[PDB]
């Protein structure tokens, strides 16, 4: 099972590929070009793409489409500001022929914060609410600690 | 039996932290890891190492851009010794030496057994061991390039007038203690107020006097002492000493970090413990084509990731780059001259 994790920079999507690949957190940085590593969970070993989500860098995800099996898309529940900006990525990500039909992770992270968006506003914020044909599970999560990830596998897993 | 030399590298080569050593043993190898030190490395390399022994062997470690290890060893009796090798997973000979890597996230080591970060002493012994170890290239960000501001260097010779007397300071592999540090802060003409070196030392360096005072109140060998004072008496010593006390060169890094840096501040506070804010450590290095290297850390207090609660270490902030021959020690000058690279290394009990 190959998987694509996509998102805006600064979203937690490394940290949550080495809070997964490590075990324990550690101190990400800007990632530039691209990172992918292996994951053995429940006997699914999936294989995730991390894509630097910086706003110069986007286009290039596409070239990653093709094999793709669930999106994982991280979301920085704190930043309202881009809400917007990232609600809209998601729809032109599925929309791309590559990800017509494909399971949809939704990770609520950065839960932790103090004004952290809840699950369900994060559904509603999205666009997710009136929308189907489509697996699409929202899954609260912190990547520092490893809260709603290792459930959000689950979701993987069982859902496919 | 063995040179120190011969001992080191095989200690780096078997695990620095392989779990087998007598305490006496590790002791005694943090002593040895002390005198390794980074020194300017081809375009075709990670970066390279370089160590002068009181037994009269030497150490020179080279690492190719593509994790290649080349080891070169003289003994007490003109022995030549070549090693070819790799790091892997199980030594991680790449850790254990004082270099910069291209990683997705900052490098975590692990300390020694009886390392704490419990008071200033301890720290500076942290940052000992942290100093020789491998670091996590930080990209370049106008952003948070400590050069690219617009105060560029302000803060330097009040950062080098402070650091200086309590800092670890190697030239050329030559202990600088505190007394001569304190010495070659009134050599720039520094323990004043907040005034610059004199138009002296700038062009000229210290005075052969000064020189000879410092080299001569330093720890190590006499023909290295005499690197020193040469060394001293050039306008590019001036400048590589200043700046490598700056105290911004560690930006990027608490830009990534800050909140648990927060918190490790914070975290000490409620426990009446007083330890500093940074602990500074630098080497800095002239090869015999006169060039000069500049390896300078900032050890801060930080706290471990959420998923760690109530742990403490050290992030280890590195800035290396060469003083070109001909940049003295004059703001405009090190801003247009001067290319830091900048990395960091967290390091936990
Ligand atoms: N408070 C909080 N911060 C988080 C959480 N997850 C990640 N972060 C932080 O947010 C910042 C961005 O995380 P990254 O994983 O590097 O961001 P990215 O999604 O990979 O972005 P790019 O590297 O540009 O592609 C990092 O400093 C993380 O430590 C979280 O759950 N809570
Ligand atoms: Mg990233």
């Amino acid at each position: 099972m190959r998987i694509l994790m996509l998102g805006l920079d600064a979203a937690g999507k490394t940290t949550i590929l080495y809070k997964l690949k490590l075990g324990q957190s550690v101190t990400t940085i800007p990632t530039v070009g691209f990172n992918v590593e292996t994951v053995t969970y429940k006997n699914v070993k999936f294989n995730v793409w991390d894509v630097g989500g910086q706003d110069k860098i986007r286009p290039l995800w596409r070239h990653y489409y093709t094999g793709t099996q669930g999106l994982i898309f991280v979301v920085d529940c704190a930043d309202r500001d881009r809400i917007d900006e990232a609600r809209q990525e998601l729809h032109r990500i599925i929309n791309d022929r590559e990800m017509r039909d494909a399971i949809i992770l939704i990770f609520a992270n950065k839960q932790d914060l103090p004004d952290a968006m809840k699950p369900h506003e994060i559904q509603e914020k999205l666009g997710l609410t009136r929308i189907r044909d489509r697996n699409w599970y929202v899954q609260p999560s912190c990547a520092t600690s490893g809260d709603g990830l290792y459930e959000g596998l689950t979701w993987l897993t069982s859902n496919y | 039996e063995m040179s120190c030399a011969e001992k080191l590298f095989k200690v780096l080569s078997f695990g620095l932290w392989n779990p087998t050593y007598s305490r006496s043993e590790r002791q005694s190898f943090q002593e040895l890891l002390t005198v390794l030190e980074p020194v300017y490395p081809l375009p075709n390399e990670l970066g390279r190492v370089s160590a002068r022994f009181s037994d009269g062997s030497s150490l020179r470690i080279s690492v190719t851009n593509s994790e290649l290890v080349e080891a070169e060893i003289r003994t007490a009796n003109n022995e030549k010794i070549t090693v070819l090798l790799e790091s892997n997973e199980q030594n991680r000979l790449l850790q254990s030496l004082p270099i910069d890597r291209h990683m997705p996230y900052i490098q975590v080591h692990r300390a020694l057994s009886e390392m704490d970060l419990t008071d200033t002493t301890s720290m500076r012994n942290l940052l000992g061991f942290t100093s020789k170890l491998s670091t996590t290239l930080i990209p370049h960000n106008a952003q948070t390039d400590p050069l690219s501001g617009p105060t560029p260097f302000s803060s330097i010779f009040m950062d080098t007038c402070r650091g200086l007397g309590n800092a670890k300071l190697s030239l050329n592999g030559v202990d600088i203690p505190a007394n001569a540090q304190k010495l070659l802060r009134d050599a720039l003409g520094l323990k004043d107020t907040h005034s610059s070196p004199t138009r002296n030392v700038i062009d000229h360096g210290i005075s052969r006097h000064d020189a000879e005072q410092i080299a001569r109140e330093s720890s190590g060998s006499d023909k290295q002492k005499a690197e020193v004072v040469e060394f001293l008496c050039h306008p590019e010593a001036a400048t590589a000493i200043c700046s490598a006390f700056y105290q911004s060169f560690n930006v990027p890094a608490l830009t990534l970090t800050h909140e648990r840096i927060s918190k490790a501040s914070e975290y000490n506070a409620e426990r009446s413990l007083d330890t500093p804010n940074a602990c500074i450590n630098i080497s800095i290095s002239q090869s015999s084509d006169g060039n000069i290297y500049v390896t300078s850390h900032t050890g801060v207090l930080i706290m471990a990731p959420e998923d760690r609660p109530n742990e403490m270490g050290m992030l280890t902030n590195r800035t290396s780059y060469e003083v070109p021959q001909g940049v003295k020690c004059i703001i405009d000058e090190m801003v247009s001259a001067l290319q830091p690279r900048y990395a960091a290394s967290e390091t936990y009990l």
